[PDB]
């Protein structure tokens, strides 16, 4: 089975959403494991979200 | 036996060889092996988990 998590984040912070990264969002909001973590998919939804 | 110096060399050499092996083993801990430092706690302190 597979789980999918979803959130909206800023471009510079997308870089933080990776295994082994650190930063305000990776540390406080959503700590990705320091292990396997599957694919991270991101697209620029500025039209809808902004 | 009292006078000659190298009479017991055969036993003296085995004790010396064992002591040398142990000392080289211990002195090896201070070696770097290409890591940024030779102390576990130092490395854990100065760099991030990954």
């Amino acid at each position: 089975n597979v789980y999918a998590d979803s959130f909206v984040i800023r471009g510079d912070e997308v870089r933080q959403i990776a295994p082994g990264q650190t930063g305000k969002i990776a540390d406080y909001n959503y700590k990705l494991p320091d292990d396997f973590t599957g694919c991270v998919i991101a697209w620029n939804s500025n039209n809808l979200d902004s | 036996l009292s006078s000659t110096a190298s009479a017991l060399g055969k036993l003296q050499d085995v004790v010396n060889q064992n002591a040398q092996a142990l000392n080289t083993l211990v002195k090896q801990l201070s070696s770097n092996f290409g890591a940024i430092s030779s102390v576990l706690n130092d490395i854990l302190a100065r760099l991030d988990p990954p």
